[PDB]
């Protein structure tokens, strides 16, 4: 439900390569994306579990 | 990085590949001595339940060339004793984005694993001066990393130009390096990596740490890195190097 769950995966201005999971709204499944390491947004977790437990 | 080409065995002996438990390669670092590195700061900031600051979660790769190559004759592997993010780093404005990583067991210099040279407090890298960026970062914004340490050539830029290309964002500890027409620039996964500069004497000196930038290789959006001089004494004061 969290509205931030429906926002697109935000990478960020920094340049780290941290694979993170985000919920794919029109796909019901959480997926992978790269987080720059800064300014993270709410729809970015560490495990598929964490992702699917709050955006299911 | 973007717009660059494959480097050669040992072309950048000071480059390093940093990995974190369950995540593979994350950032790059710079070998500044037998027991220390010089990376970013954001790379080691506890987030999403992972201790990105905890040294027990990191492995460093000296002399690395091919990421998919397991066990290599010229690649050293070491754990970290401790990380020292700058006491005035800012996870948001990106100021003081710099940190020191201490190796447990020392590095053992060789043809493919040599320490880069630190600019002395007052060194200057005049704008327009070509320098190099290296890393396994994404090869085009929004893509994937590279198996082989890529190399790219960019140049220093006027500070005001920098400040104004990225409105109300640049700080004295920062420095724009790249091109106005982009095409070449550091990208995700390159962070902490060292800007290598060939100096008039023949030796290469670290002139910056990959930090951030809006996008990658965009026109009017050159990479933003951490100036290395202002922290020379901070290094001396901490590492002891």
């Amino acid at each position: 439900r969290p509205d931030f769950c429906l926002e697109p995966p935000y990478t960020g201005p920094c340049k780290a390569r941290i694979i993170r999971y985000f919920y794919n709204a029109k796909a019901g499944l959480c997926q992978t994306f790269v987080y720059g390491g800064c300014r993270a947004k709410r729809n970015n977790f560490k495990s598929a579990e964490d992702c699917m437990r709050t955006c299911g | 990085v973007v717009g660059g080409t494959d480097a050669d065995e040992g072309e950048w002996p000071w480059q390093v590949s940093l990995h974190a438990l369950g995540q593979g390669h994350i950032c790059g670092a710079s070998l500044i001595s037998p027991n220390w590195l010089v990376s970013a700061a954001h790379c080691y900031i506890d987030d999403r339940g992972f201790r990105y600051s905890d040294p027990t979660q990191w492995t460093a790769f000296l002399g690395l060339h091919d990421q998919s190559q397991r066990s290599a004759p010229g690649v050293q592997e070491r754990r970290l004793k401790r990380i020292i993010s700058h006491p005035f780093f800012n996870d948001f404005t990106f100021d003081y984005d710099i940190a020191l990583l201490e190796l447990e067991k020392p590095a053992e210099y060789s043809s493919m694993v040599r320490p880069i040279c630190l600019p002395d407090a007052s060194h200057v890298f005049p704008a327009g001066k070509a320098i190099w960026v290296t890393g396994w970062g994404h090869t085009q914004y929004g893509g994937t990393g590279a198996l082989i340490l890529q190399k790219g050539e960019i140049r220093v830029i006027n500070q005001t130009t920098c400040e104004n290309l990225l409105p109300q964002q640049i700080t004295p500890r920062m420095m724009c390096v790249g091109f106005l027409s982009g095409g070449v620039d550091s990208c995700q996964g390159d962070s902490g990596g060292p800007l290598s500069s060939v100096e008039a004497d023949g030796r290469i000196f670290q002139a910056g740490v990959v930090s951030w930038g809006d996008g990658c290789a965009q026109r009017n959006k050159p990479g933003v890195y951490t100036r290395l001089p202002l922290f020379r004494d901070w290094i001396k004061e901490n590492t002891g190097v």
